[PDB]
């Protein structure tokens, strides 16, 4: 169940992420939405910036150090 | 300069640790295990040279995923746009942006 | 965070303390057989920091080889100690 | 064997705290290799689940692989329950 | 909330400091058929508050050929680690739950270590330096021989967590399992702490006011230190409904611990530095590496291994 | 490569900087070789951690075991030096000549 | 005589008292009646983050149950 | 020092070599080359006295420093790509910082002072072992790692030890410094051809340590470490005279002994690759070194110095020890010209 | 290179499991028993695509099975796991060792109601 | 985000930067001491927490204990002050920059956005991958075992031949 729940999150924060890069790009004389930046197809675990980059600092802190902060 | 012997005698004295695609202890996997996977089943077998010519694009998504370059300038340049915006007003963030939203489980 | 506040909280009271009681009353107006020890205490201590992730080693399914290689490590230090006692480096004469 | 007991008589007087070391020392080397125990202590670590078991894609040729927990194949910690 | 627990946790353990001094008085005082103090306050309740007040307005005494950054940092030092350690120590429930707490004891006792050296090295005194580096060698030696004993114990425990500790020692005691290590445990805490036999120190150059710091750094790292020895080795029962057992049963056992070490020190005469150095070396660290090497094989060969979570 | 690592490289370079000019003493020669070693130790933690390479999590306490052995021995050499000569300056090592 | 070394004693002991016992206060007071979890390790800390969304005041300790989904 | 002690040390330090040159791991070869270190400090440190300490000090400063080059560009190696195996490295500063060191280590130019310093302060079994091991590891690990070096760098290196070995040798007049300048010199004349044919590196190697064995044991056996305590020799065994002047025409390089080999097949395959004022400095540049040998030669063998009034005693008394493959190491020193194609069997 | 797929955000919607850690570890076992098959299709899936996007159906049939079993749990012992996965809560480590009296009672209404 | 580990960094390279001025043996050697914390703060903050606490027992407890040790039983300027000066200078200048925008002038090319933008979002469970891998020096690494322990042994050897003296 976590397993889903977590897919599912990730999506929508991508989904998310991915609607408001393309509502901010948009007078980039050349910027394509959503472009990835490897030459493979195959799907690439998203990275902490990617999912956490335009979201609140609280959220950010939580999600950075939140484990290990945690005593 | 290199005795081979490990190759010579069957013995694993570091080549368990050369590779971080190797067997990791509970199956642990690396942060970019696909990505050396293909690059050693790329570069396999054809030498040096031929290895650094043809499997451009294996090394560097290697190294993309290793060092995140090109995602960091992407991240930076998205961020500087936001920013240039927010500046002027011109562009607002959403609600589960701006810290008004309910996470999922 | 917890920690870093815990020790600010610690140091922060400690000189306060040291400078309430240092200014209450101020209101106005080579020996070789030393050195021998420091080296043998390092040396062992780096043999201890060798021997310290023996809790999680022993819930590997490779038990033998594990305890072969914490005996091992073990008889190398026994070993270390009794050259050094028959050597005379722990030997306070003089 | 006068000399190697004679040898022990002394050390038990002279050095106690060093006979007791090394014997200590040798029972910690030989005991495990001549017990029945490290082979259960060798299954009790393997059976530890640390990752997912992740299941096999069937194929109608694996009669020893169970296609439900509860079934009757697959590896059994009765051993370990009465243990 | 976090501030008041670590309020908590600080003064109390400064005030068991100052009634330890007073109650090792009275001890030793009624060991030796004296009576100790009783004049003071009632049965002698006032005595650790004269002594800080006339500590507090005494006059210091700073040496001129000193350097004051060492000199001032040197009790700061041993202070803040001396309250330091007692943040990690369940009980029940530790202030910092750590999952490695064992050994930020370990790096928080030789970091302590540096306070000896330090204030040695401030009086610029060619003696108080001697001193100084014999009680270092010292201090580092009985440090091996207790880095070594405690990695012998807590392969019985399975990590190296404290409440991991109480959970194994639910049943029986530590002390049961493995004695002999909880008596060079003891003597070499003992001698870590410099208490008698092992006073070779005492046995100068800072007074008044930064001297009662040295003291309640040494009794508090005394106090930390028994109360270790009885989590470690005198584990109690825990009810998670009814912890104020468990903290009683924890207290009265550190006390009868701390009681021990002022027994100890009334009984016992002094030893010489090279003769308890030759203690070490050629008694304890045989037999504590003998006693690793059994702790080690003891849970392979008899299928016991204690479980990591 | 972020900006961590750049001040870790910066770190060693100026620990490196600091062993190549001597002053007056041959201990502050050994604890610039010290710094270098810490500096080390970081980076290559780091980049272990960062890639969940699990199986070089031993590679730095080998580092800093083999590492403080050198240390031990230079220290002994220092010592050494200083009973010959009565100071541990780096001046008095001019006997050998080139 | 000996029973004189019990006052000091008994100080010690109540002050030793307090850490223990106001710890323990604490934490039951600011979880809601309940000890305080222990995240060990990662999977620990994602059930104290999912049990804080699934809540939704903020807190971990707010526990939902079966009334909750239905 | 106790016999087991000196031959575990000793042992320890070919177990270092060893490990280096076997290992495929980086962390490996730097634990190879720690242990090497830490064997050898004393070696040079058997006979003790002050200048046997300070010799002993300054090569545990340089060979500290040149570990720490070598694992920060271990690390970096790592930090652009990930692997540990000793490849063609994947960055060029931690191909560079690789260089700098490994030339640290083996005493190229213009890291050479410590070379003839140690050389000195330190005896003449102490300074044979250091010069042929100390170098026989870190020219295995430039061959393993040789389609990476910068030909500029390395190229540069090479010329400036030469021409510092040739001045250096020129002027001195003590015979550890003399050889120790010799050593630079040639473990130039081996890194310029490295880049190119590392078989024709190993070659020089192998030549390079016969004639320095056999040189090093002469000197032993007549118990000379100076010009004028060399001139008395022709008193008293003058067939070690000879030998010595044999071995000095040799290591010149001077047809048709042995020690041309390596130089003619080193500038045949550096003017294979259409290299031709790079092999022509170095000939030329080894005409120092072969003056300054024609120089000791001339003060041993080639003229009677005047001897002393003890040497009488001398001749009434004979050597005892006996040196151990001293003929083999002369004659393949000498007369192993006819047999250069057995470079196909090094390769 | 290429733009990366990602599903809208209105096929990333269905109805979250909403209990805590303790109700969820109250009941493992049984539901690890029960919705073994859906669970398994899923982890399978995940295995084999590598992909979360091909998994997406999955991921929803573990959903509605889990609230499938939550409510067949409601139905019948919902006082009994009440008070099982109360006495889970409290401690701090969600042990089972403190709770052997809870657990029995709950067993003991499941294996005779359902 | 607020830059910690960057702080953190800066301190760690003010700190060197002192110690490698080096007013005396003793102040450099306190200066050592602060910068190994301040790298230990860095590794415990990343989430080595082992392998941080390894670096702060073995580093501070004993290896720069014994320094401190020898120089204390040894007891034996403008330039300090420029060169501490300098390294400010030029550390301060590095931090502007890359804060400023990526500094890829140096020999290496840095962007600056985040120690948790550099972060991974995968996470293990019920065990530590740091200390399953530090453990893991007994079932593997076999080879690295038996070479060090032989290399602490001549050490140990080593350092009884050299102090020997005669
Ligand atoms: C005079 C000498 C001074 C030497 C030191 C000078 C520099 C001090 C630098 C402080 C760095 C602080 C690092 C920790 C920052 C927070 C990281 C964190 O959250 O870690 C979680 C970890 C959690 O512990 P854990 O290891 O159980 O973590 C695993 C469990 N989880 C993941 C669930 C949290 O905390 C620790 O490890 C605590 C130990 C910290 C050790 C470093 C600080 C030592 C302080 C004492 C020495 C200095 C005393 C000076 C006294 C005054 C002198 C004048
Ligand atoms: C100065 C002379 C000292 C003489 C010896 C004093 C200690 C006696 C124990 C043997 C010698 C010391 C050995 C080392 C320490 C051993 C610790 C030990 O076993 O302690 C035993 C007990 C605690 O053990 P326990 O039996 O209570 O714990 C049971 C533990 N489980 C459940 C795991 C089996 O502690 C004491 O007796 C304390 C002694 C020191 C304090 C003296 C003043 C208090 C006197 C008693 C007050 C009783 C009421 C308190 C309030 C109750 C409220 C409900
Ligand atoms: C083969 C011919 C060798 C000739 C040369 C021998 C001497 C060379 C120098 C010493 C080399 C030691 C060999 C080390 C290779 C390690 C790999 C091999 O030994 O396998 C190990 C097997 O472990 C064994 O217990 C041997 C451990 C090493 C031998 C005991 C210590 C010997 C130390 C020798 C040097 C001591 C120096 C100091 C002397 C006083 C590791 O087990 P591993 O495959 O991965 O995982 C477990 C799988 N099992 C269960 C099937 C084994
Ligand atoms: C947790 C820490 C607690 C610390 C204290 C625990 C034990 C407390 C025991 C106190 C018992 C009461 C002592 C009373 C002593 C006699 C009081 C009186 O005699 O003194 C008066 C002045 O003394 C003070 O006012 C009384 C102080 C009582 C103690 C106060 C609490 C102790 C301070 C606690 C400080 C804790 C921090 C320090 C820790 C080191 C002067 O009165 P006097 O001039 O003759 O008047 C004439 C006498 N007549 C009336 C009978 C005719
Ligand atoms: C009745 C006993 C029943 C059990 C018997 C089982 C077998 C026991 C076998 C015991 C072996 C005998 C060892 C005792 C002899 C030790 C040598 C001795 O007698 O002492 C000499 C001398 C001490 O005399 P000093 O006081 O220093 O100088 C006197 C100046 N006038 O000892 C030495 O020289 C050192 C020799 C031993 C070094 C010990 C160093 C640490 C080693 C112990 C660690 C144990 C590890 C276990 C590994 C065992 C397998 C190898
Ligand atoms: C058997 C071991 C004993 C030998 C070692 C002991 C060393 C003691 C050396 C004695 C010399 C005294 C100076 C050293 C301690 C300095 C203490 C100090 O600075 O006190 C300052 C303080 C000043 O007054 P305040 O309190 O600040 O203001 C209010 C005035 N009512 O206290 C004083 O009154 C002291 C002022 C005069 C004392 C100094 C006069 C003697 C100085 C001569 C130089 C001797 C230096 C000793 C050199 C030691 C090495 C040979
Ligand atoms: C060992 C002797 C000198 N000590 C004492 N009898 N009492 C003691 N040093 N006086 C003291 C009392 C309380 C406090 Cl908080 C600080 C110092």
């Amino acid at each position: 169940l976590f397993q889903a729940e977590k897919d599912r999150r990730v999506l929508q924060m991508l989904r998310e992420n991915l609607e408001e890069e393309a509502i901010i790009m948009k007078d980039v004389p050349d910027w394509k939405v959503g472009e990835s930046v490897f030459h493979t197809t195959r799907w690439v675990t998203p990275m902490m910036g990617e999912l956490y980059g335009l979201r609140t600092n609280e959220e950010i802190l939580s999600a950075t150090y939140g484990f290990i902060w945690y005593t | 300069p290199f005795f081979d012997v490990q190759k010579r005698l069957g013995l694993d004295l570091d080549r368990w640790m050369t590779i971080q695609s190797a067997e990791q202890p509970h199956k642990i996997p690396g942060r970019c295990h696909a990505f050396e996977k293909e690059w050693i089943e790329c570069a396999h077998g054809i030498g040096g040279i031929r290895a650094e010519k043809e499997c451009k694009i294996e090394f560097d998504d290697f190294v993309e995923c290793l060092l995140r370059q090109k995602t960091m300038k992407r991240l930076s340049a998205i961020k500087r746009q936001r920013d240039k915006l927010i500046k002027e007003g011109k562009y607002t963030p959403p609600p589960h942006h701006l810290g008004k939203e309910d996470p999922r489980p | 965070m917890n920690i870093m506040l815990t020790l600010l909280t610690n140091v922060t009271l400690a000189s306060l303390l040291v400078l309430i009681a240092f200014w209450l009353p101020q209101l106005n107006a080579f020996s070789m057989k030393f050195f021998l020890v420091a080296i043998t205490f390092l040396l062992f201590d780096l043999e201890i920091a060798l021997l310290l992730p023996l809790p999680w080693a022993s819930q590997t399914n490779n038990l033998k080889t594990m305890l072969t290689m914490a005996l091992f490590l073990l008889i190398l230090l026994a070993a270390s100690l009794a050259y050094e006692w028959t050597q005379k480096g722990l030997e306070w004469a003089e | 064997a006068g000399r190697i007991a004679s040898f022990l008589k002394n050390a038990w007087a002279k050095e106690p705290v060093l006979v007791a070391s090394f014997a200590i020392g040798g029972l910690a080397i030989i005991l495990p290799s001549l017990s029945p125990y490290t082979n259960y202590a060798i299954r009790i670590n393997r059976a530890t689940p640390y990752n997912y078991p992740v299941p096999l894609r069937d194929d109608g040729n694996m009669p020893d692989v169970p296609s439900h927990p509860q079934d009757p194949q697959g590896p059994s910690l009765e051993w370990l329950k009465n243990l | 909330m976090f501030m008041i627990n670590i309020l908590s946790l600080i003064i109390p353990i400064l005030l068991a400091v100052a009634f330890l001094t007073l109650v090792e008085r009275k001890v030793l005082g009624y060991m030796q058929l004296r009576k100790g103090p009783n004049v003071v306050g009632p049965y002698g309740l006032l005595q650790p508050i004269a002594d800080a007040l006339k500590l507090f307005t005494k006059e210091p005494l700073r040496p001129a050929t000193s350097s004051i950054s060492m000199f001032i940092i040197a009790p700061i030092l041993a202070l803040s680690l001396a309250l330091t350690m007692w943040v990690p120590l369940p009980m029940p429930y530790p202030l910092i739950n750590m999952n490695l707490g064992v050994l930020f004891m370990l790096a928080m006792s030789s970091l302590a270590v540096y306070s000896i050296l330090w204030s040695g090295w401030a009086s610029n005194s060619k003696y108080a330096l001697i001193g100084a580096l014999r009680a270092v060698a010292q201090t580092i030696s009985y440090e091996v021989t207790l880095a070594i004993i405690l990695l012998s114990v807590l392969l019985m425990n399975g990590s190296y967590t404290l409440s991991t500790l109480i959970t194994t020692q639910e049943h029986i005691w530590m002390i049961f399992t493995s004695w002999p290590l909880a008596m060079m445990w003891f003597i070499s805490t003992l001698a870590e702490t410099n208490r008698a036999p092992f006073d070779l120190t005492e046995g100068v150059e800072y007074a008044a006011g930064p001297f009662a710091m040295f003291f309640m750094a040494e009794y508090a790292n005394i106090i930390m230190m028994n109360a270790f020895t009885a989590i470690l080795f005198l584990g109690a029962s825990h009810d998670p409904h009814t912890p104020e057992l468990y903290t009683i049963n924890f207290v009265l056992k550190t006390l009868a611990l701390t009681i021990t070490f002022l027994w100890i020190r009334a009984s016992y005469p002094r030893f010489r530095y090279d003769q308890l150095m030759h203690l070490l070396w050629k008694s304890f660290l045989p037999l504590t590496l003998a006693l690793c090497m059994w702790h080690i094989s003891l849970p392979i060969m008899t299928a016991s291994i204690p479980p990591q979570s | 490569m972020p900006l961590v690592y750049m001040n870790i490289i910066m770190a060693f370079a100026i620990a490196l900087a600091g062993l190549l000019m001597y002053r007056s003493h041959l201990m502050s020669s050994l604890l610039c070789l010290e710094g270098m070693m810490l500096s080390l130790f970081i980076m290559s933690t780091l980049i272990i951690l960062n890639t969940h390479f699990t199986l070089a999590n031993m590679m730095p306490i080998i580092l800093l075991v083999f590492a403080a052995c050198e240390a031990a021995l230079g220290l002994s050499l220092l010592v050494m030096v200083s009973n010959t000569y009565g100071t541990d300056y780096v001046q008095n090592l001019n006997l050998l000549q080139c | 005589m000996w029973f004189e070394i019990l006052p000091g004693i008994a100080v010690m002991a109540a002050c030793l008292f307090i850490p223990g016992m106001a710890t323990a206060h604490i934490h039951k007071f600011t979880n809601g009646g309940k000890e305080k979890r222990v995240a060990h390790f990662s999977y620990q800390w994602n059930l104290m983050e999912r049990d804080r969304c699934i809540s939704g005041v903020n807190r971990y300790h707010v526990t939902k149950g079966l009334e909750n989904i239905d | 020092m106790n016999p087991i002690i000196y031959t575990t040390l000793i042992m320890t330090v070919m177990s270092g070599t060893m490990l280096v040159m076997i290992s495929s791991h980086w962390l490996l070869i730097w634990i190879g080359f720690e242990m090497n270190l830490l064997a050898m400090i004393p070696v040079l440190m058997k006979n003790f006295n002050p200048r046997a300490t300070e010799a002993a000090t300054k090569y545990f400063l340089t060979q500290a420093t040149a570990s720490m080059m070598l694992m920060m560009a271990i690390i970096i190696n790592l930090l652009y790509s990930g692997q540990w195996t000793i490849t063609k490295m994947f960055n060029p500063v931690a191909m560079t910082m690789m260089t700098m060191a490994l030339a640290m280590k083996l005493g190229l130019s213009p890291f050479h002072f410590w070379v003839p310093e140690v050389t000195q302060g330190i005896s003449l079994q102490a300074g044979l072992l250091l010069l042929t091991w100390q170098k026989l590891a870190p020219l295995s690990v430039l061959c393993q790692i040789s389609q990476s070096i910068n030909p500029n760098l390395m190229l540069t290196m090479a010329m400036l030890s030469i021409l510092i070995g040739g001045w250096g040798g020129l002027n001195q007049t003590q015979l550890r410094k003399i050889m120790a300048y010799s050593s630079i010199a040639h473990m130039g004349w081996m890194t310029a051809v490295l880049p190119y044919n590392t078989t024709m590196t190993i070659l020089n190697l192998l030549i390079y340590i016969t004639m320095t064995l056999a040189m090093f044991m002469l000197l032993i056996h007549s118990s000379a470490t100076t010009t004028l305590s060399l001139s008395h020799t022709w008193n008293k065994m003058p067939v070690i005279t000879s030998l010595m002047m044999v071995t000095l025409l040799s290591m010149g390089g001077l047809p048709p002994l042995s020690g041309f080999m390596p130089k003619w097949m080193i500038i045949q395959e550096m003017t294979k690759n259409e290299s031709i004022i790079m092999p022509t400095l170095m000939a030329m540049t080894a005409l120092l070194n072969l003056y300054f040998y024609m120089r000791l030669a001339y003060s041993s063998s080639l003229t009677m110095f005047p001897s002393t009034n003890n040497m009488k005693m001398k001749w009434q008394f004979e050597h005892t020890k006996q040196m151990k493959l001293l003929p083999t190491m002369i004659v393949l020193s000498t007369l192993v010209l006819p047999m250069t194609p057995a470079l196909s069997s090094l390769n | 290179p290429g733009i990366v797929e990602l599903p809208t955000l209105e096929d990333l919607k269905v109805q979250e499991v909403k209990v805590s850690s303790s109700v969820l570890k109250a009941a493992a076992h049984h539901y690890g028993a029960q919705c073994d098959k859906p669970n398994k299709e899923f982890m399978l899936c995940r295995w084999e695509e590598k992909d979360p996007r091909r998994c997406l159906e999955e991921g929803k049939l573990v959903n509605q099975c889990a609230l499938d079993f939550f409510r067949q749990i409601k139905r019948h012992c919902a006082e009994p796991f009440t008070e099982y996965w109360t006495c889970i809560d409290y401690s701090g480590l969600q042990l089972f060792r403190h709770c052997r009296k809870q657990q029995a009672k709950f067993d003991e209404c499941v294996l005779d109601k359902l | 985000t607020m830059y910690i580990a960057f702080i953190l960094s800066t301190i760690f390279v003010i700190g060197f930067v002192g110690f490698s001025s080096k007013p005396s043996p003793i102040y450099g050697g306190l200066g050592l001491i602060v910068s190994g914390g301040v790298g230990c703060g860095i590794v415990l903050n990343f989430g080595g927490s082992f392998l941080g606490l390894m670096v702060f027992l073995i580093y501070l407890g004993g290896m720069l204990v014994v320094f401190g040790y020898t120089t204390a039983m040894a007891t034996e300027n403008k330039t300090v002050f420029g060169a501490f000066v300098s390294g400010l200078m030029m550390e301060f200048c590095m931090v502007y920059y890359a804060l400023k925008e990526e500094e890829v002038e140096i020999i290496f090319k840095f962007n600056g956005l985040g120690d948790w933008v550099i972060y991974d979002t995968g996470d293990s469970g019920f065990f530590s991958e740091e200390a399953m891998g530090i453990a893991a020096l007994y079932s593997y690494g076999t080879w690295l075992v038996i070479v060090t322990g032989w290399s602490l042994l001549i050490g140990v050897v080593v350092i009884m031949e050299i102090t020997r003296g005669n």
